[PDB]
RNA sequence: GGUACACGAAAAACCUUACCUAGACUUGACAUCCUUGGCAAAGUUAUGGAAACAUAAUGCCGAGUGACAGGUGGUGCAUGGUUGUCGUCAGCUCGUGUCGUGAGAUGUUGGGUUAAGUCCCGCAACGAGCGCAACCCUUAUCGUUAGUUACAUUGUCUAGCGAGACUGCUAAUGCAAAUUGGAGGAAGGAAGGGAUGACGUCAAAUCAUCAUGCCCCUUAUGUCUAGGGCUGCAAACGUGCUACAAUGGCCAAUACAAACAGUCGCCAGCUUGUAAAAGUGAGCAAAUCUGUAAAGUUGGUCUCAGUUCGGAUUGAGGGCUGCAAUUCGUCCUCAUGAAGUCGGAAUCACUAGUAAUCGCGAAUCAGCUAUGUCGCGGUGAAUACGUUCUCG
């Protein structure tokens, strides 16, 4: 029932009592940013692809 | 009603309480939402509150008025004092 | 071990293709999503002509796209039959009102990328021909028409239930240590009746003169 | 006259103007008294140990401007500026100050705490 | 006057693009505009985002991505009609972001 | 008040161990009596002691506060309530896990046999 | 297989010019900071001062020097047991353990202020009464059954 | 068991939810074969109702229907992708070649000699590839860039960059690697930190991130809303943490920041205020303006104990937003003053800004008892006897 999760993600609850966000591709809404709406796995995978301009590896 | 505000109710679980109030109250109403604080009218009232499958009746009275319908209903289950 | 060298060498070795700069972080994800869809339309359209890169250069309502086509006849043909369709279809995803600007740019050594090489390796693996000769020809072609060292691998299964004759092909300058290797790396999740098969390619795009800058 | 020293230590930066004069030495930081600006420690006596390691404090009115850090990082930065101003004046004394790494920047700052790690290298206990 | 005070901030993650844009501003205004402040690298607002690596559980090697935000502050107090006539040849790079201030 | 009055020790803070009289109410009693925090003295004022049983005795008896809190707890626990249930189980009420915590109600964490995965 | 390596020791304090009290500051600091230990230690030199009229330098040296060992019972095991062979203990470790023992004993006999107890322990180690001298005593007296271990190498 | 456990989870008032059900959904919310066009399903006002789902209209665009859409539905020895362990281990392979009929050695081996297979000396090897090292980035000097919203003790603040140290030099000098001598110096000898951990290993973890093969389900494995668990408790283990106090507790003044966040937000200021908060109100689209720097310092205090430690849980009242605060958030005040007066097997991080302190802003966050994380800064340890025992 992952499509239930996704179509509830695309829809917005009628109150601010009920609220969450999740990736367009990933399930497991835990650990998701509000700057891109992308889950940790999808974000890390697209960042290893250089999707966001400037995602680098820290060397101090 | 909270510790931050006066007696305020969402007025959708009290809605049916009152709707039956103008008609010689009988208490049990199918309400397991947790959005109504209590009032001097909720004395004697019971509501079938959902725990995870069934809707347990919870007695309400005029003892204290500093809680909601969710606080006046056991929302969880305990160990049943089991050693397993 | 061997943390994935995909993100490990963007910015220091690999280049960034799609640049986008919006305002406060509300529709930045929208810009990212629109850019990736528009740029991946080309990538999912052609797999025989093998279009490689389309840089959508966006900054505050200044969008510039640039297609790098390997075969102009496959991307244009007679009476520009292909491009107008793109000029139609992207017009539905990029917006009717906004302008659609792009041109076919020339480039040397068009196989210094990894995605198309991986696609060709998969085609050779499942091309209904003696497979070993097919991959010998494909590697000879990628090494011949202009390129640096290659690193091609296939993992998964042999069209059975086990990959026993996997071949790890390394040629020329493949230093994972060197921070100037100019190595582009891609992975392909091929779909078949034996589960997803991973075809991964590292490719050196030319020894730049000791540069740590995104050239 | 115009002797111009610069110093950095523990995220503290500082310049100092030093000029030959016969005053107490204008002991001050940002032109104000170090009563409660700094803790009253040995560090307040070490405040003029560059002057103790060199010509006495009765010279070189300290006109020190500072930015950032704390007090010991601040003190190290301003004393590095003091020794560099002394270099600008008489660099034979630069030798002994550099011998304890005063003229040269000491480049000792808190090691950056890392990902997952509690601090620079602190890690939790875990056997099995 | 076009701007009583032109507090234009130009910033991006690429310093070379920022350098290029700020120089182009410099010599294109150099001779047709005065009271300018040339290339001023301001302290960076760089930060790092830390995420897990394994699909499922792992907290032993927390992967990290760095976003560095430079800042160049151009302060052109006066903008003139001749200034714009000579300055109509400046454009906004794909990385560099200019402020209308 | 008169409870937890130390001898040759500051009267100001020793009241905090009383049930019903903490630091703020202790200080209220002290400054209402103007006891002027002392140098390890049992009590600075000797006459004001009678003023104590003139005004400080007028303070609410904490023994009654104990039974008021007890009856309020009785009402809260007897009616249907999640916090009432937590009262009934003699555990943290406002909501805390007892997987490892609750080292004030279940004793000093009496270690028993582990009934866990096999 | 760590070999001979140097140590970083803060140089002697300008007000007393002793490196030993500086290693004491190195090893006593609460919460790992000298921003607060040095005040009370200078207080303690003062407390030594008006108590028994002991100048800090000589009393501190006569206290630290009398707790210092000379024998290294180098470990040698059998994988089921262990024994000690007496060699000469290193001088750097000599002074290190001396100062560590002095500092760690210095802070006991929990009472009204730590100034009185630290001056008391400094005085006790000064007068050679048993509070830290026992370390030097044992480091040689328990090396008597281990003195038999000096007859052979294993 | 470690290569499972302050996890996946950078925040759960119901959704997140993968679990359960109640109201409800029947090719389904979506998705479309097909079929046609003409203009709209929105959202609202009542309502059974906990809201759906049943209510009616209101406001280029719809609108129905099979296969399917879709499946956190399962199948990590069926898998990819991704990720950790040995391992940032000093070593690992191959082309050509010799020989042992050969498994293969081999080059790699080895002496000194290195961070490295680092050099040479010799080696049935000559070479190359992998790794590492090195290249590269960062802290570190002088000059150069522009000067404000830095400053204004004005180039203090900055990174854009250049000169720039590398046994460079000299001698102790080893056939070679390569140490140190003293000075110039920012670096002086892997300058310090980060950095790709080779084949492999765990028939590694990952079907539940994602893509998933086979099969399945489909008028259900489809969807809306309501509630609960993700903080239960016989409970244990783990994990930091909390102190076990007089450098400490309390009171008062208390400096020095970095840092990021912020446009119906930071929210100054201002007042009521112990305080949350209540009202009030600019500048700041952030070098403007806002969100204290604290510990430390300066004096008093407590003068040894379950204590002026520690504040545990707890009750009452105010408080934030959230439509309404209770769980499935929290803040403050008042009141509670337990255990622990340094704790065994076990022990983890450590060669300096190290172990420890102190606070700050934020990521997710309208909420966060995440005592947790990203960080950031201030203060600031000895030690290394040798690997004895073990690991690798």
């Amino acid at each position: 029932a992952k499509k239930s999760l996704k179509v509830k993600q695309t829809r917005i609850p009628k109150f601010a009592v009920r609220a969450y966000t999740r990736c367009q591709r990933c399930g497991r809404a835990r650990a998701v940013l509000s700057h891109f709406g992308v889950c940790r796995l999808c974000f890390r995978e697209l960042a290893y692809a250089g999707a966001i301009p400037g995602v680098k590896k820290a060397s101090w | 009603r909270s510790a931050k505000k006066g007696a305020f109710v969402d007025a959708h679980l009290l809605k049916k309480v009152i709707d039956m109030n103008k008609q010689e109250k009988k208490r049990p109403i199918k309400t397991w939402s947790r959005r109504s604080t209590i009032f001097p009218e909720f004395v004697g009232n019971t509501f079938a509150v959902h725990n995870g499958k069934t809707f347990i009746n919870v007695y309400v009275t005029d003892d204290m008025v500093g809680h909601k319908l969710g606080e006046f209903s056991p929302t969880r289950n305990f160990k049943q004092h089991t050693a397993n | 071990q061997k943390v994935n060298s995909n993100g490990l060498r963007f910015g220091i070795n690999k280049n960034w293709i799609s640049r986008w700069t919006a305002n406060s972080h509300a529709q930045t994800a929208k810009w990212l999503i629109e850019d990736e869809k528009i740029r991946n339309l080309f990538f999912v359209n052609y797999r025989n002509a093998q279009v490689s890169n389309v840089e959508i250069e966006r900054t505050q309502a200044t969008v510039d796209v640039f297609v790098y086509a390997a075969q102009p006849a496959f991307l244009i043909g007679s009476e520009n039959k292909n491009i107008q369709k793109i000029t139609k279809q992207i017009k539905q995803i990029i917006g009717r009102t906004t302008n659609l600007d792009l041109t076919i740019n020339e480039i040397g050594s068009p196989m210094l990328s990894a995605r198309i090489i991986a696609r060709d390796l998969a085609n050779a693996i499942e091309a209904r021909v003696p497979l070993r000769t097919a991959m010998r020809q494909s590697l000879i072609k990628v090494l011949k028409a202009g390129a640096n060292g290659i690193k091609v691998l296939v993992s998964g299964r042999l069209n059975g239930a086990e990959i026993a004759r996997d071949k790890m092909y390394i040629e020329g300058n493949m230093p994972l240590s060197t921070l100037r290797a100019d190595i582009d790396y891609a992975l392909e999740k091929a779909q078949t009746t034996y589960g997803v098969i991973g075809v991964k390619v590292w490719i050196n795009r030319g020894m730049i003169y000791t540069k740590g800058l995104n050239r | 006259q115009s002797y111009y020293g610069l110093g950095r230590r523990k995220s503290s930066s500082a310049k100092v103007y030093l000029t030959p004069t016969q005053d107490k030495g204008k002991i001050t930081v940002n032109r104000r008294d170090p009563s409660e600006y700094f803790p009253n420690k040995l560090v307040i006596q070490d405040m003029e140990q560059p002057l103790d390691l060199t010509d006495l404090k009765k010279n070189f009115d300290i006109n020190v401007v500072v930015k950032g850090g704390g007090f010991t990082g601040q003190a190290g930065a301003i004393r590095l500026g003091i020794v560099r101003a002394l270099l600008q004046f008489n660099p034979e004394l630069k030798k002994i100050l550099k011998s304890k790494k005063l003229t040269t920047r000491d480049k000792r700052v808190k090691e950056r705490k890392k990902f997952g790690l509690y601090g620079a290298r602190r890690a939790p206990q875990f056997t099995k | 006057v076009k701007y009583p005070e032109l507090k234009i901030k130009l910033e991006s993650y690429d310093s070379t693009l920022l350098d290029l844009t700020t120089k182009k501003i410099v010599e294109v205004v150099k001779g047709v505009d005065v009271k300018i402040k040339g290339p001023l690298p301001l302290p960076t607002k760089k930060e790092v985002i830390t995420i897990i690596r394994s699909p499922h559980v792992d907290k032993a090697s927390r992967e990290q991505f760095e976003k560095n935000r430079h800042k160049r502050l151009m302060i052109l107090v006066d903008v003139n009609q001749g200034a714009i006539d000579s300055l109509k040849r400046i454009k906004i790079p794909v990385g560099v972001t200019l402020r209308f201030s | 008040l008169g409870i937890d009055i130390p001898n040759q020790k500051r009267i100001e803070i020793a009241l905090t161990y009383i049930f019903g009289i903490g630091l703020s109410r202790s200080q209220a009693i002290l400054k209402q009596a103007n006891i002027n925090p002392d140098k390890r003295v049992k009590d600075l004022t000797e006459e004001e002691f009678v003023a104590i049983r003139n005004v400080a005795s007028a303070y609410k008896i904490e023994g009654d506060l104990r039974r008021e809190i007890a009856l309020n707890i009785k009402h809260l626990s007897e009616i249907g309530a999640w916090r009432g249930l937590r009262h009934r189980k003699n555990l943290p009420v406002r909501g805390q896990r007892t997987r490892t915590n609750a080292r004030t109600r279940k004793g000093p964490r009496k270690t028993v046999a582990n009934k866990k995965i096999e | 297989r760590k070999n001979r390596a140097p140590k970083r020791t803060v140089l002697p304090d300008p007000v007393f010019n002793n490196t030993l009290v500086t290693r004491i500051i190195n090893v006593i600091m609460e919460d790992g900071k000298k921003g607060l230990a040095q005040r009370i230690l200078y207080g303690a030199f003062d407390l030594i001062e008006q108590r028994t009229k002991e100048k800090p330098l000589t009393v501190f040296e006569r206290a630290v020097g009398n707790v210092m060992p000379r024998l290294e019972l180098r470990v040698r095991r059998i994988a089921g047991s262990n024994y000690q062979v007496p060699t000469e203990v290193p001088q750097d470790r000599k002074i290190a353990l001396a100062l560590r023992w002095i500092a760690m004993f210095a802070r006991k006999r929990h009472e009204k202020t730590m100034l009185e107890k630290i001056a008391n322990e400094i005085i006790d180690a000064s007068n050679n009464t048993g509070a830290a001298i026992k370390k030097k005593d044992d480091t040689h007296k328990m090396a008597e059954a281990n003195k038999a271990f000096a007859h052979m190498r294993w």
